[PDB]
């Protein structure tokens, strides 16, 4: 079920109320949430 | 342990030590879905 809400979560400059992951290390298990936030290693030298 | 399904059966043994023989199934009990993964388990 999905609708569209512009009334609240757009703010006159710009929303900064939520949060997404870009690129994770492992997958996502069905039904599983993450929560974990870390510096996500994309190369070798460890941050 | 097994969403937690926690199967139980009582066993009316009636003796000292080291498992003796007789017998049942196991019934489950209770469902509350924890939503994330386990990894280890401990008695206390």
């Amino acid at each position: 079920i999905a609708w569209n809400s512009n009334n609240l979560d757009s703010k006159v400059g710009g929303n900064y109320n939520y949060l997404y992951r870009l690129f994770r290390k492992s997958n996502l298990k069905p039904f599983e949430r993450d929560i974990s936030t870390e510096i996500y290693q994309a190369g070798s030298t460890p941050c | 342990f097994k969403y937690f399904k926690i199967y139980s059966k009582h066993t009316p043994i009636n003796l000292v030590r080291d498992l003796p023989q007789g017998f049942s199934a196991l019934e489950p009990l209770v469902d509350l879905p924890i939503g994330i993964n386990i990894t280890r388990f401990q008695t206390l």
